[PDB]
Parts: structure tokens; sequence; C-alpha cells
């Protein structure tokens, strides 16, 4: 779903298992977790209901 | 309401009044009399329009063969020269010295990049180039994203440096030659003579993004024409950054396509639909491509991915053979991200022998598997290209011509044929031009056939411009009248040479730019399209002209005479002109050349004056201090001698013209005798009128100004106060009224313009003109056009004395053909004079067309400018209406009804003139509108393309197509 029509690269996604594992570990250390969340929110339209 | 005989008798006393005022004050019969009184200052020679065409067809043959010889030698040198190049990589040790265009020429800069050394050249200013230029060496254009100093680029500037000696040998032999350029495979271009490029990279804030490979001239000689078919993956996975990239590649891929190339665009996601309205391969001209580039954009991606229905739909598209087709290289290119299926079965049958070529493009940053796509490309003798980025689009969607050029470079000498391009605006601002191209091949170790690994690509392409102003000097129109002209034509229907053709690019659609999304300082691309106006779009279309147009696309000779209607110079009138056409082929090329004449122009006047005193006496007639007894004289900016130049400030020009005859006798050993001489004879003919006739009747009452626009450029407005208001072009072969006066056998009235700026109404007045018409030995000639600006106030008084100056019962008006309003009874209408009558009472005008009193034809002007619409100027299409009498009948009675009211209008046409008189009941008695029928260049976006291409215009493709050599490498992807 991180398929936005921009040229900005989002290295922390959940495209496959290894990548998803890394992203979870990342949200766990709390390093840049808010940035990861923003992508997820934008993947569902934006800040709406 | 007065009876039909009362309007009949009252028109006949005010068309007898205008014509007597114009026959007497202008001097039609007097100027006829003095052309015939002399008989011996001139002779009457014929325009043999079989002969003239044949003569012209051969100067364009020899011009374009002379260009060709130069092209061949340059190519030979390039091939020979690079076969003896050593591929060095020590360039800081041995500098490559060259002059680089688009660099600061300031001496104090001294950048001095490694490997290279620049030149400061000296830059004389020039004519035939309207820019400063150096004839001692060739400039070099490197594109911007290409680094210079790369071993790949540094090694071109080494071997290509031997062209400056052959460049020089072409211009020494022929002074007139224009740009000479070698466009490199490497993307480096060298041209002679050297001049600074028009966009420097960073010294202004506009930056050029010009690539030689991208250029149309480079492309036509790179490779053979081609029927492509863009196949796009629109499955759900593509949506995202990748989908965004595809829409910009396909638009980019198209830029590459040409008129000779056919192309359609399909799209698949578990079914293959076709992106637009077309369904077959269409000509990929400016318009068709505009439709496809507008449907590629709206695509949405969803669903699965079936590489089997996408290539079935593609092959079927490739096999139509009912439609018009290129029939040359057949190739299909698919834009997609990753493929899990190779679709081995579809390729076995559809292309068992590999007739088709497949190119697969993987786009965006993604993890989908690329092995199957690469395999498809390898199997089909195509190529593979990745595109991750926007800056990667521009060199990969042009790069497929390295593959398509391969079976041309295996054809040998047979492939070295000069081809000439469609007219287009020059990169350097020269003007409209065509380029003849030849491809250079990479031959290294031919003697022994040693390598061939990279010997299947072209080194590059070589071109040489012909400017269209050079071809117009081989087609002289002065002997022929303003009506006569020469038209040149492709085997594609496009017009190489035409009066109508213009420098502005041909426009498509209604221009819409969004001001809310242009950040102020980034500099988008300007334009690159060729100026492809068609013969059936430069002139009003008939059915008896599509016969003429098809008959001279397939290289035949002939003549034709028929009655057709000429559109006027200004876009307001249509006049039925009995023309004769005559065409023949230019035997060296695929152009065929024609010539229009109007019967009566079959004879011209040559000046046969040679006496010392007679050429002397006629020459002080055009002296600006001597306009107190002659009339404000004008003079047309012909190229009389090579030395005195057309200046556009006419008092400037007439002094430099008339200085020239005093300071030197008109014999002038580098200057054509007949053109200047005819002018001198003419000025002694528009003198004896202005001396012995007009200066006798110094003030006629209703007459404002009196002119003789004549052939020899010399227009003479009679008082100098009046000559300030003379707002015409002083070139007599560009005046609109001059040309409408020659078609008609009756006095012609020209309506003044509505609104605008400058004094053009009460101050100058409505003008009447009439061509002079003499017979010498029973041979018809029309040498000149006399005239009168009328006084609009006086005319009103005669008109007033059942219509009152202020009448509420009924109003009456006089309208010239075309429906413009000249004289009005009310005084709320005569303020808006020279206005189209369907804008001041649109209800009556609408009815008049219905009665058959008026006829019209809407046309398309593909070269015009307009303001944008929100969705400084772009090019656009305008639709243009002109109105003209189609019914010869003199009177038209009737009544029009709007609903709940009747109005009884009576229409009478004045005999011997284009004017029409109509009497009708006052508009206020029936409150009616319908809608305002307006006649103007009206922005529009037609004709719709999807309906033209179901029955396209006839066309003839290139005879030689190079593709599918059996010994092609077909092993590199
Ligand atoms: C006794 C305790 C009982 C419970 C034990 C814990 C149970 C664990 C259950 C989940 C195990 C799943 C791991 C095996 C697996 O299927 O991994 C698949 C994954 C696929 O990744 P791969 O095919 O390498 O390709 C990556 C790019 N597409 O391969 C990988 O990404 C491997 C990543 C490392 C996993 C750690
Ligand atoms: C031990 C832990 C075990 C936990 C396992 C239990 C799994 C929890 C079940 C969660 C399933 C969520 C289903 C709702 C959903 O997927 O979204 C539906 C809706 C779809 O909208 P769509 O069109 O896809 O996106 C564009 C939006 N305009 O979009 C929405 O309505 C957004 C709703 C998404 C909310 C997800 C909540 C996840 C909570 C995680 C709990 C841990
Ligand atoms: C409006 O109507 C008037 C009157 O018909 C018209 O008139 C000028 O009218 C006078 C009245 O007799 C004419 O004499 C005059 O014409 C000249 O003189 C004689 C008359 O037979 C002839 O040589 C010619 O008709 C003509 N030649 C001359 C005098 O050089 C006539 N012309 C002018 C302009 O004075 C107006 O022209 C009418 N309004 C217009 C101009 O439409
Ligand atoms: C590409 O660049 C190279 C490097 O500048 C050019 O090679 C150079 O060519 C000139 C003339 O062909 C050589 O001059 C000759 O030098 C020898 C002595 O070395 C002398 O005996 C000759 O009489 C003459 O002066 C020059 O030396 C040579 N440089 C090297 C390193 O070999 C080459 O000409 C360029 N190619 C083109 C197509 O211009
Ligand atoms: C015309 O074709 C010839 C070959 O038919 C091309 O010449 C080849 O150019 C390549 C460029 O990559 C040269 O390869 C290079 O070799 C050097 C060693 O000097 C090495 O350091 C590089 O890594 C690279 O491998 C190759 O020498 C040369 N081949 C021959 C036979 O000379 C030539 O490039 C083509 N013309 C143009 C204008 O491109
Ligand atoms: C164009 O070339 C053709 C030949 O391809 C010329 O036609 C010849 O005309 C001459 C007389 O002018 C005849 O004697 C020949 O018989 C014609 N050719 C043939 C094969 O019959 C034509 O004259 C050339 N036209 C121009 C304008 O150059
Ligand atoms: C241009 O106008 C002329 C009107 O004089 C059109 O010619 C007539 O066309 C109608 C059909 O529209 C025919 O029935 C008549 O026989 C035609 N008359 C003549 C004298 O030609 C002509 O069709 C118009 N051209 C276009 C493209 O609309
Ligand atoms: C089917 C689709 O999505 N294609 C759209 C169409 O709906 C729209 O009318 C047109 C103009 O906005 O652009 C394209
Ligand atoms: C300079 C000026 O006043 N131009 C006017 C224009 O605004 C108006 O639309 C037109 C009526 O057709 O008359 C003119
Ligand atoms: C060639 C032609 O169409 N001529 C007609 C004529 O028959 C008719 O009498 C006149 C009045 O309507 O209009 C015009
Ligand atoms: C536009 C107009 O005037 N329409 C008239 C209306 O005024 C009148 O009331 C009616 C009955 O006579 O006939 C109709
Ligand atoms: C063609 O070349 C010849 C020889 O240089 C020259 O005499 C002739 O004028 C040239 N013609 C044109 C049209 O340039
Ligand atoms: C067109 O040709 C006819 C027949 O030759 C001729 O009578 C007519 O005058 C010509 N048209 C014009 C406008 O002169
Ligand atoms: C003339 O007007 C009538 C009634 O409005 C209409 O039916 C007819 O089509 C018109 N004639 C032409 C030539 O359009
Ligand atoms: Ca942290
Ligand atoms: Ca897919």
């Amino acid at each position: 779903r991180y398929d936005f029509e921009d040229t900005e690269v989002r290295r922390s996604n959940f495209d496959n298992f290894p990548q998803a594992l890394i992203s979870v570990f990342q949200v766990l250390t709390g390093e840049d977790w808010n940035s990861v969340m923003y992508n997820g929110i934008m993947a569902y339209g934006g800040p709406s209901y | 309401f007065p009876s039909a005989v009362t309007i009949k008798s009252w028109v006949d006393k005010m068309q007898e009044d205008l014509v007597t005022l114009a026959k007497t004050a202008s001097g039609v019969h007097q100027l006829v009399d003095i052309y015939e009184k002399y008989q011996d200052l001139y002779t009457v020679e014929p325009n043999n329009a079989r002969q003239l065409v044949e003569i012209a067809a051969r100067d364009i043959e020899k011009l374009l063969s002379n260009r060709s010889k130069a092209l061949v030698r340059l190519a030979l040198e390039a091939e020979k020269v690079q076969a003896a190049h050593q591929w060095r990589e020590d360039f800081a040790s041995n500098e490559v010295v060259y002059y680089n265009a688009k660099d600061d020429l300031d001496p104090e800069k001294n950048d001095s990049e490694p490997g290279s050394q620049r030149i400061k050249p000296v830059f004389i200013d020039d004519a035939n180039f309207r820019r400063q230029v150096s004839y001692q060496h060739a400039a070099v254009h490197i594109p911007t994203d290409i680094y210079e100093g790369s071993t790949i680029v540094l090694n071109e500037l080494n071997w290509t440096s031997a062209l400056d000696d052959v460049f020089k040998k072409n211009r020494e032999e022929d002074p007139s030659l224009l740009w000479q350029v070698f466009g490199s495979a490497t993307g480096l271009a060298r041209y002679y003579p050297a001049s600074p490029w028009v966009d420097n990279s960073r010294t202004p804030n506009k930056i050029d993004l010009y690539d030689v490979r991208r250029r149309p001239w480079y492309i036509q000689g790179a490779a053979s024409p081609k029927d492509m078919l863009i196949l796009v993956d629109v499955s759900g996975s593509v949506s995202g950054l990748t989908l965004k990239l595809i829409r910009t590649s396909v638009s980019e891929m198209l830029e590459t396509l040409s008129d000779d190339d056919f192309v359609n665009v399909a799209s698949f996601n578990s079914n293959a639909q076709d992106v637009s309205c077309f369904q077959h391969l269409v000509q990929a001209n400016v318009r068709n491509k505009k439709v496809l580039k507008d449907a590629v954009n709206n695509i949405t991606a969803k669903g699965i991915t079936d590489y089997k229905k996408g290539f079935s739909f593609a092959f079927e598209q490739l096999l139509n053979y009912n439609v018009s087709r290129a029939n040359c290289n057949k190739i299909i290119m698919l834009f997609t991200d990753g493929g899990e299926e190779r679709a081995q079965e579809i390729f076995a049958k559809y292309n068992k022998d590999k007739k088709v070529r497949v190119f697969t493009f993987s786009v965006g940053q993604h993890n989908y598997d690329r092995g199957p796509i690469q395999w498809m490309a390898c199997e089909n003798k195509g190529y593979y290209y990745e595109i991750p980025s926007i800056g990667a689009i521009r060199i990969n969607t042009q790069e497929y011509l390295d593959v398509l050029g391969r079976p041309m470079v295996l054809a040998g000498d047979k492939a070295k044929q000069v081809q000439w391009t469609n007219v287009y605006l020059d990169a350097l601002e020269l003007g409209l031009v065509i380029t003849g191209t030849l491809p250079v091949f990479n031959i290294t170790g031919q003697f022994e056939n040693k390598t061939n690994l990279k010997n299947q690509l072209i080194l590059g392409v070589m071109g040489v411009d012909v400017s269209l102003e050079d071809i117009k000097r081989l087609t002289p129109r002065f002997t022929l009248c303003p009506n006569g002209y020469y038209f040149a034509i492709d085997p594609n229907g496009y017009v190489l040479l035409h009066p109508n053709l213009q420098p502005k690019p041909i426009g498509v659609g209604i221009p819409t730019i969004n001001l809310r999304k242009r950040r102020p300082n980034v500099q988008n691309p300007k334009s690159q399209e060729p100026v492809t106006l068609d013969f059936l779009d430069a002139e009003l279309e008939n059915d008896i002209k599509v016969e003429i147009r098809n008959k001279m696309i397939d290289g035949e000779s002939g003549e034709k005479t028929f009655r057709t209607l000429v559109k006027s110079q200004d876009e307001r009138y249509i006049d039925k002109g009995n023309r004769t056409y005559t065409w023949t082929p230019v035997n060296g090329t695929d152009y065929s050349l024609a010539l229009v004449l109007p019967t009566y122009s079959f004879y011209y006047i040559k000046a046969k004056i040679e006496e010392t005193i007679t050429q002397a006496r006629y020459s002080e007639t055009l002296k600006p201090d001597n306009f107190e007894e002659s009339g404000y004289t004008f003079l047309a900016p012909r190229d009389y001698c090579s030395d005195l130049k057309p200046s556009d400030n006419n008092t400037e020009f007439l002094l430099n013209f008339n200085e020239f005859i005093d300071r030197k006798t008109p014999n002038n050993p580098s200057c054509n005798t007949d053109l200047i001489n005819r002018v001198l004879l003419d000025a002694g003919f528009t003198n004896e009128l202005v001396q012995n006739y007009w200066s006798k009747q110094k003030n006629i009452k209703g007459v404002k100004a009196r002119f003789v626009v004549t052939d020899g450029g010399i227009t003479r407005v009679y008082p100098k106060e009046a000559g300030e208001n003379w707002q015409e072009n002083p070139e007599t072969y560009e005046d609109s009224f001059y040309k409408r006066s020659l078609d008609n056998d009756n006095y012609v009235f020209t309506a003044p313009y509505f609104n605008k700026s400058g004094p053009g109404a009460y101050e100058s007045g409505i003008m009447v003109s009439k061509a002079v018409e003499i017979y010498i030995q029973g041979k018809l000639l029309k040498p000149a056009v006399v005239g009168i600006k009328i006084d609009v106030n006086s005319w009103i008084e005669n008109f007033t004395k059942d219509c009152k100056r202020n009448s509420d019962v009924m109003d009456c008006v006089i309208l010239d053909d075309g429906g413009f309003l000249l004289m009005a009874n009310h005084d709320d209408y005569t303020n808006q004079i020279g206005r189209f009558f369907g804008e001041i009472d649109p209800s009556l005008m609408r009815h008049l067309v219905n009665i058959s009193v008026y006829a019209f034809n809407k046309s398309y002007d593909y070269q015009s400018v307009c303001e944008p619409g929100a969705a400084s100027k772009q090019s656009c299409i305008t639709e243009q209406t002109q109105y003209f009498f189609d019914n010869d009948s003199k009177s038209f009675s009737g009544v029009l009804d709007c609903g709940n009211c009747s109005r009884i209008f009576h229409v009478e046409k004045l005999m011997n003139t284009n004017l029409i008189f109509i009497m009708v009941e006052s508009k206020g008695t029936c409150p009616c509108d319908t809608r305002l029928l307006i006649q103007a260049e009206q922005t529009s976006d037609g004709p719709d393309p999807c309906d033209m291409v179901k029955q396209p215009r006839y066309r003839k493709g290139p005879d030689v197509c190079f593709d599918n050599n059996v010994l092609e490498d077909y092993t590199d992807c």
C-alpha cells in the first residue's frame, strides 16, 4: 500500500517478511516510529475518520 | 411599407450615385487610357505556366542536389576519419582544442576543464544567418546532463575535429550554404559556422534541454519509418510511483514518432482495451499524437496481470492491413514493472519467424522479477531498458533507434540516401527550414572484416539546412499578378511552400494552462513539433482540389482549370475566382510543385524603357519633397538590388531607394534591370494620372482620398494629409483589396474595421476600389487598382434625402457582400460601422441566410494565437467564418417572424457593385433576440480527430524500407 505517486522513498514498510520484521523492530526501539505511523495513515487516505 | 418598385427605383438612384462618384473621381477610364496611349514603353509577354513550373522544378532540383553532394562528401570523410582513430585515454596530456557553444566567452573566465581547451572566436555579424558567426571553425553542442570530458565524449571531439576542413570546403564552394552539422551517436553535435548557442546553460535562468538524438532530422536518417504499438501493463501492482513514470515515458516515446511512422496505444489488465478512440494504427501526426498523449494520462491501474491477452491484442493490431500503414519496422514495446510469466506460447505463432521486434521496459523502483521480461526482449531481437527516475526517461525512450538502425547499416551504400525533413523552426532561430540527412556508419577494419562488435551502429547523422527563404528565390512571383502563386507538396500532402504557411507552429486544441501550479522560475520545454500544414488546410477545400492534390502526390504532371472561391487576404470575404492550376514533379526528390494563375494573368508587362531622359524623368516623381503635387507616394520593399534593404519604415526605404538611382545609373551590374525598371515606368503612369487628372478636380465633395495601388509597389495617396491615414501594407502583393479588385468586374467597397486603434472610420472612410483593365492587341491585362476613400458624413445626407435620420417606423441599411455594415439609417448603428451586421441585429441576418441571399464557409486556421482557458499566448486552432453572395438574384422580399410578431423586410441589390440595400421595419416593434450570429476568429477545437482517421487523406509512403537483415547480430540486450 505504500504505493504513493511520489518519488520519495520509504524504506520502512511491510512489503515482505524480512522487511516487515525490521520495521516492527524499529517501531519497538522507538526510533522514528512516528514517521512510520504517518506512512500507514496516508496509506488509508489520510487523517480522516 | 413601400412597394417593391419604389425600393427598386430608389436603389437605382443611389447606386448610380456612388458609381458615378467613383468612376469619375478615381479615374478608371483615364488610367486605362494612358496604359493604352503609350504601347511602346512596354511590351506584353506571356506567362507560360507550363514552362515556368518546369523551370522552377529544376532550380529546386539543382539546389537540393547541390546540398546533397556536400552531404555525401562529409559523410565519406567522417566514415574514413573515424576508422583511423586510436581511442586514446590520456587527454590531460594532449588537450583537445575545440570551441564549446553555450559557455561564457568572457576572456577573464578561464575554467579549463581537464582534457579540454576552449577557443575564444571572433564573431563577425552576418546575413543569411541573423546572428554573429565565425567561419574559422565549428562549434560543439554538448547536451546539459551529458558531462564533457568523459572519455566517451572526449574521444568524439578528437576524431570529429577533422570535419572542420570539410565543413570549410562546402562553404568555399557554395557561399549560400546554411548550417552544416554532424549529430553524434554520443549526443555531441558540431556545426559550422560557429556561433554561441541561444540558451546558455546557467548564465541566464532558462536552461536548454536539447539533445541531438532527440531531433527529428536526426531520427529520420537514423532509421526507417515504423509501425509501433505501445503496450502497457495496467495491473494493480503498477499503481504508485511506477504508474506515474509510465505516463511520462509514453508521452516521451511519442515525441520520437514522425508522420511517416504509424502508432497506436493499447493497455492491458486481464483484458486489453485500447487507450483511446482509434483501434488501428494511425498516422502519428501532430494531432493524432495529441489524442494519444491525452488518453495515456487518465489511466488508472487495478487488477491482475495477463501477458497473454496483452500480446494477443498487440499482434492483431499489427495485422490490420486494411488501414493505411507504414508497413516497415513492426515493433511492440511494453512498459511494465515485473513479470512472472514469459508468455512463451503467444510468441511461437504470432511471431514464429521473428518478424516483430519486442522491447520491454521495466520502470520504477520495485522488487518484481525482471528475468521474464528480459527473456522476452532477448527472444524477439528487441532490447531491454530500465527507467527508475524521471531523468532516466529521456535517454531510454530515444535509444531504441540504435536497434532499428542495424539493418540499415548492414545495407551498405544502398542505405546512404538523402532524405529531406518536414519544414520546422530552426534550433538557432533561422526561420522555417528543412534539413537533408545522411547517416554515417562506423567502419573500422573493413579492409579485413576484423571486428563488427559495435560496427552495427551508426556513428551519427549529418544534416544541412535549406531555409525556405532560399527556395522562395527560385520561385519568382513578380511577373505574375498578386493572385498568382507557387505551392510545394510532400508525398504526405503537407505543403513545403505556400503563401498561407507561417512561421508560428501549427497548434492543436484549445490551450489550457493552470496558473495555480506554475512555480515562477523553472523553465518547462517550449516546443519541438514540425510545422505540418496540409494543402487541404492551407486553402479552402473542394472536391476538385482533392483530385488535384492526390494527382500530384503520386508524381504526375498536368493542368486544371475550374471555378473555385478564394478566401481573402484578411479573413472577411470569399470571392469566386476562376483559377488554373498546373503541377509537375521535382525530379530529384519527392516534392511536386504547382502554380496557380487566374485567367487574365497569362500576360505580364515587361518594361522596355532604356532612354537616358525617360528613366531619368520618371525617377524624381518619387521624391518625398515633391509630394505636394504628386501625392504621398509609397514603395514596396522588393529586393530591387542586393544592396538596399527592405526596412519596414517606408520613408527610410524610399530615401535609400531613391538615393540609389541618383548615385548610380539604373544599369547596376549586380542588380536586376526589369524589376526596378518596371517601377520607374509605373511611376510615370501613376504620375500622368495625378498630374493631368486628379490635380484638376482638387476637391470633389464626398471624396476624401484617392489612391492608385499598382504593380510596381507604388501606391499614391493624393493629399499628404490623407496619406497619414493610409494604414495599408505598402507591398502591393500583400494588400487585401488589391486582390479582391482583380477578381471582380465591378466596383468594390471595403468596410472599415470595428473598434481597434488608429483612425479608421470618419477620418479616412469606407473605400471603393476597382481594377484597371486594358487590352493591348486583344490581350487582357489588369495592371493597377484605382480607388477612393469615401466621406461617410456626406454619403448620409444623400441617403437621407421612406427612411428618416431618426425613424422608429422602419430602418434601412446598405451592406456589402460579406454582410458588413457600411451605411446605417438609425445613428446607433452608424456609430458601429464596419461591424458584422449579425452582431447588431442577429435576428434579421439569420433569416437572410435562410432565404438564400447569403452563403458562408467555416474553415480552420491551424496557425493562430489565443489566450488560455483556466482548466502569454499559445498556438491554437481558430474557426473562421466568411460570408459571400451565393445567389445572383437581384431582389428578395419576405417577412420574418420571431414568435408573436412579423417584420416585413425588403432587400434590393445595387447593380454594378457588391453592395446590397435592405428595407425593414424597426427592430423595437418586435422585441426579439435569437442569439448573436458573430463572424470572427473563434477559438475552437475541431475537427475531431477520431472521425478524420476512419477515412484518412490519401498518402504515399517511402519506397525503401530497411529492416530484417538475416545476418543482424540480434544477440545484444
Ligand atoms: C449625391 O448626389 C449629388 C447630386 O446628384 C452627387 O453630386 C455631384 O452632384 C452635382 C450636381 O449636379 C454634379 O454636377 C456633380 O458632378 C460633375 O459634374 C458634371 C455633372 O454632369 C459631370 O462632369 C459629372 O457628373 C461630374 N464631373 C465633375 C463635375 O467633375 C456630382 N459630383 C460631385 C462629387 O460633385 C453626389 O456625388 C452624390 N453623393 C455621393 C458622392 O455619393
Ligand atoms: C586526435 O588527437 C590527437 C592528439 O592531439 C591527434 O594526434 C596528433 O596528430 C598530429 C597530426 O596528425 C601529430 O602531429 C605530428 O607529430 C609528429 C611528432 O609526434 C610529427 O613528426 C608530425 O610531423 C606531426 O607534427 C601529433 O603528434 C599527434 N599526437 C599524438 C599524441 O600522436 C589527432 O590528430 C587527433 N585526431 C583528429 C582526427 O584530429
Ligand atoms: C566504432 O566501432 C569501434 C569498434 O568496432 C569502437 O571502438 C571500440 O571502442 C571501445 C570503447 O569501449 C574500445 O574499448 C575500450 O578499450 C580500452 C583499451 O584501449 C579499454 O580501456 C576500455 O575499457 C574499452 O574496453 C575499443 O578499443 C574499440 N575497438 C576497436 C577495435 O578499436 C568505436 O567506439 C566505434 N565508434 C564510436 C564513435 O563509438
Ligand atoms: C523531369 O524528368 C523527366 C524524365 O524523367 C522529364 O521528362 C522528359 O521530357 C523530355 C522533354 O522535356 C522528353 O524528351 C522525355 O521523353 C521525357 N522523359 C521520358 C522518360 O519520357 C521532364 O522533362 C523533367 N522535368 C523537369 C521539370 O525537369
Ligand atoms: C462553400 O459554400 C458553397 C456555397 O456556394 C457550398 O457549395 C454548395 O454546397 C451545397 C451543399 O452544402 C450544395 O448543395 C450546392 O450545390 C453547392 N453549391 C455550389 C455553387 O458549389 C460549399 O459546399 C461550401 N463548402 C463547404 C466545405 O461547406
Ligand atoms: C548549384 O551548384 C553550382 C556549382 O557550384 C552552381 O553554379 C549553382 O548556382 C548552384 N545552384 C543553386 C541553386 O545553388
Ligand atoms: C470562368 O470561366 C468562364 C468560362 O470560360 C468565364 O466566362 C468566366 O468569366 C470565368 N470567371 C471569371 C470570374 O472571370
Ligand atoms: C430555411 O428556413 C427553414 C425554416 O426555418 C428551414 O427549415 C430550412 O432548413 C432553411 N433552409 C436552409 C437552406 O437551411
Ligand atoms: Ca529512540
Ligand atoms: Ca504485474
